[PDB]
RNA sequence: UUAAAGUUGCUGCAGUUAAAAAGCUCGUAGUUGGAUCUCUCUCGGCCGAAGCGUUUACUUUGAAAAAAUUAGAGUGUUCAAAGCAGGCCGCCUGGAUACCGCAGCUAGGAAUAAUGGAAUAGGACCGCGGUUCUAUUUUGUUG
RNA sequence: ACGGGGAAUCAGGGUUCGAUUCCGGAGAGGGAGCCUGAGAAACGGCUACCACAUCCAAGGAAGGCAGCAGGCGCGCAAAUU
């Protein structure tokens, strides 16, 4: 199976998936209720999230994880490592003494859920705030918007 | 002054105030555009066949007459080519400068100018690669670039 | 000229710092060689104890003999020589004294007809030289 | 390459009245000239000026009437506060009785008292004395 | 640290205390209690330091354990209890009732209310939920549980409490147009009308407040504390009546006094 | 060690001969970049609650910013540095206020500076039709 | 090089300092490990090792002032057992 490429069996767990009700049932339609969330902040959950059949823990519509804290914005620079992607974010520091400014910039690693298809690496992506996913991941996208070559 | 010489010349071309068609030019509009199209069959780029319009049937200007440029109108037609005609002239005498380097290898100043060549493809490369017009992963080969030409 | 930008404060940073260890007082404070080489390590004053007594012969045009003290310091046993100033002070110091010794005047350059003399006695054997001079205190016995 | 049009607007007409003369052309014209223009001469420096259209950026001939010391821009357009502009105004300025720093402010293009009346800061262009 | 804290130091006691800096090293650190550190008067600052019943800290503690001060109907014989803000100190030898409000400079008031006034309380809402057999519970600002309330009062309400029994007896709800004093920030110790509330979802409210005499400020929903309905507050207000004069005209009025005198 | 030092120069220095422009050109990052364009659909009793206007930089405002120190108000420590006291014949009265880069939060402005909005038209706005999933109001209730 | 609040200098910009009584951190000769307890990897608690050092009948026992005084040492450099 696609769905069952791990050695555990991947499942939601609020959702239970044997419920024998009759033999019709079972003849009619295989198709489990999935459980989403709304995660909201003014943001909409993605139809790719409500019909979908992915399994992923860490993704914030069909998963275990709450949004809370800062809401950012960042440019997709990397897409290599499974599940999550690096951005990189570009200000602009005040030095005093000349008036002036000087660029930098931070990459920050981000979590992608399989809800966000079709995403390259050149677009602007919101993110928010949530518990550590991991030693050096603390952010997930909440929206993808294309970038300035758009079809 | 030039890109890749250090003169400063001044000449040019100085449109008139008129943006209006003259009276005595009595060509329309569709009869301008079946001349261009008519000059784009014969392998006729579109600054050729500007001078050729200009020179003989009184065209000053076309964005003057049609209210539109030749090459918008070749490319609506179809008849616009893959690559634009200013870098298919680069590209054109850099295997000229290139060909003529193997029967010479003692020629240091035509190695010299085939480096400003190429710098000025790269130039327009990158130009026209920001601009949608050449796919993002074309690359201008040294060896490659009589397949373009 | 100079870059003007908005967005220039990098550069003019950067070269500062660079340009910074062109001046001498600058790289002579922030290198770290010239304390190293520094016999006082850094202090205003130094005690040492009295090796020989020397004569120093003055610098041309002037003709004469200053009269100094080769002493070794406690601290790090280095040596250094050191003027004894006023009329007749050398005869108030004696060999293996411990003396006070300062700077000279001009943060480690020499000073004077003296040459390469750039330390002086304040006090021997714990009274100072002005008092001994203008007969105020007396050597200990 | 020019960069800074009002700079070489602004140089030309410091150089001509320099020189005595009684008109100056600037090309190429802009708004944020014509802005600045409309400034000096509402306080008397420069007098009626005139805009030739060329189908292109056009140019302006300036009437000058010999009652200007100096006129110039500030480059780059620093970011002024309501409260940074006394230490300009006495760095830019030859007395407190006379002289103007022109700034860009929310409210349009003025000089350093309208926009203590309007209460708003802005970015530099220039000064005129 | 490897535990909690026991001391205060004098100058990082709250300002509002009002503390010389030449008394002494330490300054009281408040008992644990349902007020914070920070925003309470203990009961040594209030009976030497504001009332001067006492020239000495010993003497605090023999007027405290001989059981004459209640401190919203309980007798309280710890020195540093954390009193706060609308509670009702009662000394029955000598009569007296006060309340602790704010004045418009931000510190607690000497506030003296008659012996009727100090039978009820007002008292914020913080939290509300349902406990085990689907009980509803409150919880305010004074850190009191109060099972069984009515099912109209809401977070950031207020309500009376009678001091004898603990239980409610009237409440307001937050609207516009209700009277409130601020509680805490640059505003604290001015009283006004609620004109708006613009709401920041993920972050904190802020309230806008007319004043009487027309001026307007902010706060965050969080330092505002509902007083009355409408213009009429629900309980005796201070002498400045919580307009903050400006500077010039407390200069003039200051003036004008000592004119008077003669 | 600070000023003097406009002898480290952002404000604000120098490079023909006093110290000093790379032998010359190309070229990536960095820095800089010519004209140009004059707020509204549903609800609660004529206003508010809710959407944004492409996004910013900038400017003004608001609240949030430990005390001490610094600036500063009052006050004859006998004057002063200090202190937070004190004043009237039981009463009266203070223990103010300002400032607190950068970053984060909030609401007005829209000049200046970036950025996007239709050109295989997969364009806007109007009425029209079809395919599929589907709202659970209506059959006093329940199937 | 403990970090801030801050200090000196000062036309405007700036330069230098902040071990030091307020806030936060760290340590108790150097490493490590624990028991009790709400809270400690605690040292005016315990257990080892490393370095010093104390009493002894030679079998054994007991140690930790960067707490207040005070002493030695180090130094140009700092107070009453």
């Amino acid at each position: 199976a696609d769905i069952q490429t791990e050695r555990a069996y991947q499942k939601q767990p609020t959702i239970f998936q044997n419920k024998k009700r009759v033999l019709l049932g079972e003849t009619g339609k295989e198709k489990l209720p999935r459980y989403y969330k709304n995660i909201g902040l003014g943001f909409k959950t993605p139809k790719e999230a409500i019909e979908g059949t992915y399994i992923d823990k860490k993704c914030p519509f069909t998963g275990n994880v709450s949004i809370r804290g800062r809401i950012l914005s960042g440019v997709v620079t990397k897409m290599k490592m499974q599940r999550t992607i690096v951005i990189r974010r570009d200000y602009l520091h005040y030095i005093r003494k000349y008036n002036r400014f000087e660029k930098r910039h931070k990459n920050m690693s981000v979590h992608l859920s399989p809800c966000f298809r079709d995403v390259q690496i050149g677009d602007i992506v919101t993110v928010g705030e949530c518990r550590p996913l991991s030693k050096t991941v603390r952010f997930n996208v909440l929206k993808v918007t294309k970038a300035a070559g758009t079809k | 002054g030039r890109m890749h010489a250090p003169g400063k010349g001044l000449s040019q071309s100085a449109l008139p105030y008129r943006r209006s068609v003259p009276t005595w030019l009595k060509l329309t509009s569709d009869d301008v555009k079946e001349q261009i199209y008519k000059l784009a069959k014969k392998g006729l780029t579109p600054s050729q066949i500007g001078v050729i319009l200009r020179d003989s049937h009184g065209v000053a200007q076309v964005r003057f007459v049609t209210g539109n440029k030749i090459l918008r109108i070749l490319k609506s037609k179809g008849l616009a080519p893959d690559l634009p005609e200013d870098l298919y002239h680069l590209i054109k005498k850099a295997v000229a400068v290139r060909k003529h380097l193997e029967r010479n290898r003692k020629d240091k100043d035509a190695k010299f100018r085939l480096i400003l060549i190429e710098s000025r493809i790269h130039r327009l490369a990158r130009y026209y690669k920001t601009k949608r017009v050449l796919p993002p992963n074309w690359k201008y080969e040294s060896s490659t670039a009589s397949a373009l030409v | 000229g100079k870059c003007r930008g908005l967005r220039t404060a990098r550069k003019l940073r950067s070269h500062r710092r660079d340009q910074k260890w062109h001046d001498k007082q600058y790289k002579k404070a922030h290198l770290g060689t010239a304390l190293k080489a520094n016999p006082f390590g850094g202090a205003s004053h130094a005690k040492g104890i009295v090796l020989e007594k020397v004569g120093v012969e003055a610098k041309q045009p002037n003709s004469a003999i200053r009269k100094c003290v080769r002493v070794q310091l406690i601290k790090n046993g280095k040596k250094i020589t050191a003027f004894v100033p006023n009329d007749g002070c050398l005869n108030f110091i004696e060999e293996n004294d411990e003396v006070l010794v300062a700077g000279f005047g001009r943060k480690g350059h020499a000073v004077g007809d003296i040459p390469g003399v750039r330390f002086k006695v304040v006090k021997v054997a714990n009274v100072s030289l002005l008092a001994l001079y203008k007969g105020k205190k007396e050597r200990p016995r | 390459v020019r960069m800074n049009v009002l700079a070489d607007a602004l140089k030309s007409i410091n150089n001509a009245e320099k020189r005595g003369k009684r008109q100056v052309l600037i090309r190429p014209c802009s708004k944020v000239i014509v802005r600045f223009l409309t400034v000096m001469m509402k306080h008397g420096y420069i007098g009626e000026f005139e805009i030739i259209d060329d189908h292109r950026a056009g140019k302006i001939v300036v009437n000058l009437t010999g009652r200007l010391n100096k006129c110039g821009v500030i480059s780059p357009r620093f970011d002024v506060q309501l409260k940074d502009l006394e230490k300009w105004q006495n760095n830019l300025l030859p007395s407190r009785q006379f002289g103007f720093i022109v700034l860009t402010t929310s409210a349009g293009i003025m000089d350093h008292e309208e926009a203590r009346r309007k209460h708003t800061g802005g970015k530099i262009l220039g000064f005129f004395f | 640290a490897r535990g909690p804290k026991k001391h205060l130091k004098r100058v990082a006691a709250p300002k509002h205390w009002m503390l010389d800096k030449l008394t002494g090293v330490f300054a009281p650190r408040p008992s644990t209690g349902p007020h914070k550190l920070r925003e309470c008067l203990p009961l040594i600052i209030f009976l030497r330091n504001r009332l001067k019943y006492a020239l000495t800290g010993d003497e605090v503690k023999k007027i405290c354990m001989q059981r004459f001060i209640k401190i919203d109907g309980k007798v309280r014989t710890d020195i540093t209890y954390p009193a706060g803000f609308m509670d009702v100190i009662s000394i029955d030898k000598t009569g007296e009732n006060f309340r602790l409000i704010y004045d418009t400079k931000g510190r607690f008031a000497v506030h003296r209310i008659t012996p009727e006034e100090a039978k009820y309380k007002l008292c914020k809402v913080r939290k509300i939920f349902v406990g085990t057999k689907g009980i509803p519970h409150l919880v305010t600002h004074d850190a009191r549980t109060i099972r069984y309330p009515d099912p109209l009062i809401k977070v950031n309400d207020t309500i009376q409490i009678d001091l004898e029994t603990g239980k409610i007896t009237d409440f307001i709800k937050f609207d516009t147009g209700n009277l409130c004093m601020v509680t805490g920030g640059a505003n604290l110790g001015r009283i006004g009308v609620i004109t708006n509330r613009e709401r920041h979802p993920g972050s904190f409210d802020v309230v806008h407040v007319k004043d009487a005499n027309g001026n307007s400020f902010a706060t965050r929903l969080s330092n505002i504390f509902v007083i009355g309905k409408g213009n009429k507050p629900w309980i005796s207000l201070p002498r400045g009546k919580g307009i903050r004069l400006t500077i010039a005209e407390e200069r003039d009025k200051r003036l004008a006094a000592k004119q008077s005198s003669g």
